[PDB]
């Protein structure tokens, strides 16, 4: 049982076909666009005639971006990714030549120039070719392809049919073809034909060419779960849609293909987030990182001038050829999230140290300065950067400016400033205030020179301190905020705080600084929006308590499913019906919809009689598998609920004087089962 | 794990691992404990079941079977056993005309073991299980006080 | 309970971490489904004895006695006894018992209920399959079974006795002649009518059922809620919030952050299941000796002592109750001791 | 079982962070007190008749 | 632990032990639910005969 992109079961698939100008009654048509790759695409074409000759891979399909080709010619594939200027309408060269020393010259007609290429793969032909008849295409050819961390996957499966215009139904397990490394963002797509009569196009201008009628099928892969079945090989063998239908999604929590006759509940296989939401504050203002981190003198590390970030946005994008890092280390934080987040307090925390004691700037470390400068806490939660800068702070006589402390009685306390400049007695003797012997004066300059090793240079460190609580956010990322999707089961992230709900107008009332509010269980249930002030409230995308009966796989394939506690005109709404499957719709409106007292039952049909229960609903209704020939003529089985009986209604004639006595017996012989003992295992 | 990693940083992975497994069989050991006591409390009820069914006659009711019980036989199955009860459930259930006390001499007559039954402008007395009429005589009765039983119906008691 | 809503909520990367993991859904549902089928089988084998649904003779005295408080009251939409009526009040039942809908929770005006702080983290209520007015008819054929016929409904068909020429019997086997009966059939029918009286009046001042019944209720509701607080616990985690986690650490560091908590709600998934195993084991206890007391106290009259009682056993008669059942014990209890040399 | 005691012994470091890793010690003592009211009830319904 | 670590790795290595304890402190609850209720049916045994 995996998630992962797949193609969804009973997906639309859209048809395209050819000009087929020699079975078309003397007309042509030449349509083979540029569509869209959207994380995948599953390809499949029957044909007769060896007319569908490979695809073009890209964004813009010009020279100006790399792109991919792939053209099947007849002995050996070649794939190349090179910089192709394609044309409007590509198609490939020659067909064929009867002994006119011209037999098979194929030349492109792709594109007119290839330049910068990276990479070249050639190998032996796809799965068949170079057949030629009619009224049969004895071959269906099935590709998908992927896009995934640089790699280029392609998976195939090749088998024979004889159909006119269907895309034969069934199941199909493709195996990899190749895993190219080819490296390119891939947008949109297009394939290659090859419509060629003695020549590749009229005598001017036109096709005029063989067409042999070119159709193939195109479908989109989408974010699923699916459970599949392994044969001995190693072979897909079977699958199962979680997320097509309550079948599915009942073969899914029970991992097993076969279903028995019962009442199951389940797994919410059912809606996936198709879109995300960002809300960001209007901040528009760029931090002052050019005069935070570009300035003329730094603070002495021992004098380590805090300063704070209000309203702006961080965009650490702008220091790229301005500076360069030689570290940055954030706590708490990821570097990549930086560019998520809103942080409602930030402080800087510049000044200057040598290259060998930048290492002591990090929470748990010791030295001269984590002892007597600076001392990092433990939960720092903030991001450090440092950079060499013996190109502002070195000069050619020596720079003793940047003074340190040496000698402290004690260590400082994490963010603890001390400028104390006192005398240090250091042995016991009184200092009276006066270098001597065992007093040494506690600061002591830097010396910068620019003929200094890598380890006595100076070097800007900047420590970052910033705090994520329900306040409002004054420093925000470089994310640009979307629309607001309010109905419709969403990834949202407002101020750096993530999420999937359903986004819903809400009545509850915040304080003036409040952002979101909790539950009993630590789970964010509103959220304000910062660019409408307004507070609207999260709900869970997942609907639980909904229960499949089926009488088994093995005996039909209709079941009902059980909306506990839902009102029947509410349960489009409670599942969100119109993020569903259409398969999932059948059951969420319905021609038979019944309300029990525990929920909306629908699939089955409620009848008025009762009998024993065989499979219970609950609240007094069961349900069960009953054919319908003597309720209708030429009738399939169906399901139906009734509410069960008790047993037979009897009265017993009772009275002062009358009394019933046995005049016969009957002996009866019953027998009764009980377990004894179990297995005994170590 | 051992093929990949140095020990310092497989032992991160075992201990994983190892924590997992211990649960798996804790787990596995705190279900069969569930299930030995349920299992116990059948095997003491069976244990019940056989001295009170096949080493004797029970009064108990629906114990040993539905109606009255007979006897009852033991049979071995697969981890279990399976009791054969023998029952009696009187079936023919014809109504009669019945009345207690008839007062006979200035007396009431109250029966030992038995209801009496009216045959039509004649009275008898039965057993309750079974249909079997005697004569109302000096010993299928006895006596006791005046006629102030609520029905106390006139007859002979010969 | 449906795992991953509990523990991961709506969180595919949270979703996949816990596909990887393990399989221990499967396992923990497997347990509570036999808990809760067995929750309907011991209903079936304590109401369910007889199959016949006697109808309540439409006499309402039987040489005396009056009954009119234990037999079904047609006025009211439950057909239950003015008793049963009384013993539905003393159990408060402030639980999912009294439904809930979804469209309650969507629409909210001041702060989520904890009834749907369970149902948004995957707990859900299965309702009992026989409704309390299918109880109520199960006890009411008893009773009228029991009134008209004695012994003989339990062991066979119904044989239609006199109430006052039956008790004569129940007189009969505890060691007393009939005619002691007769001769004070109205002072014995008078002392019955007395003793359901008091237990009514009884019945409405001091709560005293809410004893056994309100505490298993308290005892389910509080693990609920228990299993849901318990969302807040770090388990050595940077926070108890997901959405935390997966907002400002990346997939490689977050997914150590969220294994903590993987663990440490599975734990908490897993005590849920066995404490609830282990009750659902003393309540099957508790339901096998109520069919036990059923068959041998309403369908006959008991020999063994104390288990019918105090006195001598005479008669018994049930009453329904929530996720539970009464017994009305009647028994004899000589009274008087006077001396005699023997 | 006094749940500090066992795990943390005197240990305010531990003590803290036992607070805010979760409250199972409360659950874990509600079914200890359960089993020892028990135990009275059993010697009381056998005995006291 | 206390003595040689920082709080920021001590509590790494103290979150094993708390673990650890708690899984052995339910260990221990469970398994005295177990035995009592084994006790509660023999004591109702006694109070019968
Ligand atoms: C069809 O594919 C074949 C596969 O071999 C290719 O033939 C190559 O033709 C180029 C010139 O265009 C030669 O330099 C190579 O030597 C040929 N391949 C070999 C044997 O290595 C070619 O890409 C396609 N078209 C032609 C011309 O056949
Ligand atoms: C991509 O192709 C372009 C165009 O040829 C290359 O740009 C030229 O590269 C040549 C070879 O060194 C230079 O002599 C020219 O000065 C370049 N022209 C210009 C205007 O840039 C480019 O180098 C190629 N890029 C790659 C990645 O190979
Ligand atoms: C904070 O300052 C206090 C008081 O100046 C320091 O405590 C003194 O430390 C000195 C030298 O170790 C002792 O001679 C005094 O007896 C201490 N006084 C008291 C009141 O205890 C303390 O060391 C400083 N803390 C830090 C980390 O700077
Ligand atoms: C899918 O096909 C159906 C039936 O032809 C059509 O009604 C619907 O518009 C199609 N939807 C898409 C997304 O192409
Ligand atoms: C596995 O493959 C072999 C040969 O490739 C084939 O004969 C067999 O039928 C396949 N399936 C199995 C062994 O289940
Ligand atoms: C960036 O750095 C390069 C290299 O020194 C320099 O040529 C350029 O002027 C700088 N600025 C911009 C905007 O590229
Ligand atoms: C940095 O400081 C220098 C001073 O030499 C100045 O010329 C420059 O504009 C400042 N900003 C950047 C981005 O380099
Ligand atoms: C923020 O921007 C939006 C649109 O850009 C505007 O409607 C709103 O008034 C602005 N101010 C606040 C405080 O949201
Ligand atoms: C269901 O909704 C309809 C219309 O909104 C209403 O009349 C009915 O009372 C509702 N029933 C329940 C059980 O919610
Ligand atoms: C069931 O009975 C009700 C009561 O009159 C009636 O309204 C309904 O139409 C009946 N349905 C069927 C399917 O017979
Ligand atoms: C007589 O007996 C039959 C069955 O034996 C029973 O159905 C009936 O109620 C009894 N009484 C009368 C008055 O028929
Ligand atoms: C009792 O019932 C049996 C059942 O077949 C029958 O053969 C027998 O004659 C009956 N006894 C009577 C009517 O006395
Ligand atoms: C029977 O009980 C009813 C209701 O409690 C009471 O009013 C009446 O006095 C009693 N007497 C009868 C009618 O038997
Ligand atoms: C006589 O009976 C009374 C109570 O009925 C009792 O307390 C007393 O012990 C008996 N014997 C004597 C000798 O009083």
């Amino acid at each position: 049982l995996t998630q992962d992109l797949f193609l969804p079961f009973f997906s639309n698939v859209t048809w395209f076909h050819a000009i087929h100008v020699s079975g078309t009654n003397g007309i042509k048509r030449f349509d083979n666009p540029v569509l869209p790759f959207n994380d995948g695409v599953y390809f499949a074409s029957t044909e007769k005639s060896n007319i569908i000759r490979g695809w073009i891979f890209g964004t813009t399909l010009d020279s100006k971006t790399q792109s991919l080709l792939i053209v099947n010619n007849a002995t050996n594939v070649v794939i190349k990714v090179c910089e192709f200027q394609f044309c409007n309408d590509p198609f490939l060269g020659v067909y064929y030549h009867k002994n006119n020393k011209s037999w098979m010259e194929s030349e492109f007609r792709v594109y007119s120039s290839a330049n910068n290429c990276t990479f070249e793969y050639v190998s032996q032909p796809f799965l068949m070719d170079l057949e030629g008849k009619q009224g049969n295409f004895k071959n269906l050819r099935e590709f998908v392809f992927k896009n995934i961390d640089g790699y280029f996957k392609i998976y195939s499966k090749h088998t024979p049919i004889n159909l006119v215009r269907d895309l034969p139904p069934g199941f199909s397990a493709l195996e990899p073809l190749v895993d190219l490394p080819i490296g390119i963002n891939i947008t949109r797509f297009q394939t290659l034909l090859a419509l060629h009569r003695s020549y590749l196009t009229p005598g001017d201008s036109s096709s005029g060419w063989t067409a042999g009628a070119a159709a193939y099928y195109v479908g989109y892969l989408q974010p699923r779960t699916f459970l599949l079945k392994y044969n001995e090989n190693g072979t897909i063998t079977d699958a199962v849609d979680c997320a097509l239908d309550p079948l599915s999604e009942t073969k899914c929590t029970l991992k097993s293909f076969t279903v028995e006759k019962g009442i199951y509940q389940t797994s919410n296989f059912r809606v996936q987030p198709t879109d995300s939401i960002v809300r960001f504050p209007n901040i528009t203002n760029l931090c002052p990182f050019g005069e935070v981190f570009n300035a003329t003198t730094f603070a002495s590390v021992y004098a380590w001038n805090r300063k704070r970030i209000s309203n702006c946005v961080a965009d650490y994008s702008v220091l790229y050829n301005s500076t360069s890092f030689s570290t940055f280390k954030c706590y708490g934080v990821s570097p990549t999230k930086l560019n998520d987040l809103c942080f409602t307090n930030v402080y800087a925390d510049s000044f200057v140290i040598t290259g060998d004691e930048v290492r002591q700037i990090a929470p748990g470390q010791t030295g001269k300065i984590a002892d007597y400068n600076y001392k990092l806490p433990d939960d720092f939660t903030g991001c450090v950067i440092a950079w060499n800068s013996k190109h502002i702070d070195a000069k050619e006589g020596g720079n003793f400016n940047y003074l340190y402390r040496l000698f402290r009685k004690a260590n400082l306390k994490p963010f603890e400033r001390d400028i104390s400049t006192e005398i240090y007695q250091a042995g016991s003797k009184p200092c009276n205030g006066q270098t001597g012997l065992n007093c040494y004066y506690p600061l002591y300059r830097y010396g910068f020179y620019p003929t200094d090793g890598v380890g006595h240079q100076p070097y800007r460190v900047v420590v970052l301190s910033f705090e994520l609580l329900n306040a409002p956010a004054t420093v925000c990322g470089p994310k640009k905020s979307t629309n607001l999707v309010k109905n419709k089961c969403v990834n949202f992230n407002f101020n750096g705080l993530t999420g999937t709900g359903v986004l819903t107008e809400s009545n509850k009332k915040f304080l003036p600084f409040q952002q979101f509010g909790r539950d009993i269980a630590d789970t964010t249930d509103a959220v304000r929006d910062p660019q409408t002030l307004e507070i609207l409230d999260i709900t869970p995308c997942s609907f639980g308590g909904v229960s499949v009966i089926t009488p088994g796989t093995n005996a039909s394939n209709q079941v009902a499913v059980l909306y506990q506690d839902v009102n029947c005109t509410e349960v489009p709404v409670a599942i969100h019906a119109d993020q569903l499957t259409p398969t999932w719709r059948v059951y969420s409106t319905g021609s038979n919809v019944f309300q029990t007292r525990a929920g909306c039952l629908i699939g089955a049909e409620h009848v008025n009689n009762s009998y024993e229960c065989d499979i219970p609903i609950g609240a007094g209704i069961c349900a069960s598998y009953q054919t319908q020939t003597n309720s209708r003529s030429v009738a399939s089985q169906s399901i139906i609920a009734y509410t069960m009986s008790l047993g037979a209604e009897n009265s017993v004639a009772y009275s002062n004087n009358s009394i019933a006595i046995p005049t016969n017996f009957t002996i009866s012989v019953t027998t009764e089962i009980l377990p004894v003992s179990m297995t005994k295992t170590s | 794990i051992l093929s990949r990693l140095d020990p310092p940083e497989a032992e991160v992975q075992i201990d994983r691992l190892i924590t997992g497994r211990l649960q798996s069989l804790q787990t596995y050991v705190t279900q069969q404990l569930i299930r030995a006591a349920e299992i116990r409390a059948s095997a003491n009820l069976a244990a019940t079941k056989m001295s009170e069914c096949v080493l004797g006659q029970s009064k108990r009711v629906d114990f040993c079977g539905k109606g009255y019980h007979l006897m009852s036989f033991p049979q071995s199955a697969p981890h279990g056993v399976v009791f054969l009860h023998v029952t009696y459930v009187p079936a023919q259930e014809k109504n009669f005309t019945t009345a207690p006390a008839i007062c006979h001499d200035g007396k009431a007559h109250f029966p030992r073991e038995g209801v009496f039954v009216s045959n039509g402008t004649h009275w008898f007395v039965t057993q309750r299980n079974f249909y079997e009429p005697q004569i109302i005589t000096t010993d299928n009765t006895f006596v006791s006080g005046s006629c102030d039983v609520v029905i106390g119906i006139v007859n002979n008691t010969v | 309970v449906d795992c991953t809503m509990y523990i991961c909520g709506d969180s595919t990367e949270c979703s996949n971490l816990l596909l990887q993991y393990g399989s221990f859904c499967t396992q923990l549902n497997r347990a509570l489904t036999g808990i809760a089928v067995e929750q309907d089988k011991n209903t079936q084998e304590v109401f369910a004895q007889v199959k016949q649904i006697y109808k309540t003779p439409p006499i309402k005295d039987f040489g005396g006695f009056n009954f009119s408080q234990i037999l079904p009251d047609p006025s009211k939409p439950s057909k239950r006894s003015f008793i049963e009526d009384l013993l539905f009040n003393k159990v408060t039942l402030a639980d999912a018992g009294f439904i809930k809908q979804y469209g309650d929770c969507l629409g909210d005006i001041a702060a989520r209920d904890l009834i749907c702080a369970q149902k948004f983290n995957g707990l859900t209520v299965l309702p009992p399959l026989l409704t309390d007015e299918m109880i109520a008819q199960y006890t009411s054929a008893l009773l009228a079974g029991t009134i008209t016929s004695g012994w003989t409904f339990g062991a066979g068909a119904a044989l239609q006795i006199p109430f006052a020429m039956q008790m004569a019997y129940r007189f009969n086997g505890i060691g007393v002649t009939q005619n002691v009966l007769y001769e004070n059939q109205k002072l014995i029918a008078n002392q019955f009518n007395s003793a359901i009286g008091k237990i009514q009046d009884s019945l409405s001042s001091t709560a005293s059922a809410l004893g056994k019944l309100q505490d298993v209720v308290n005892q389910n509701a509080q693990a609920l809620n228990t299993l849901v607080k318990q969302l807040s616990s770090n388990f050595g985690a940077i926070s108890s919030v997901l959405n935390d986690i997966l907002s400002r650490l990346d997939p490689p560091e977050a997914e150590v952050q969220i294994d903590r908590l993987i663990t440490g709600r599975l734990q908490s998934l897993q005590t849920y299941v066995t404490q609830q195993l282990i009750r659902a084991a003393e309540i099957r206890a508790s339901a096998n000796l109520a069919a036990t007391k059923m068959s041998e106290c309403v369908l006959g009259q008991s020999k063994r002592v104390d288990f019918c009682g105090k006195g001598y056993h005479l008669m018994s008669f049930p009453q329904s109750a929530p996720h539970g059942v009464v017994f009305l014990h009647v028994t004899y209890v000589p009274a008087q001791e006077k001396n005699f040399t023997t």
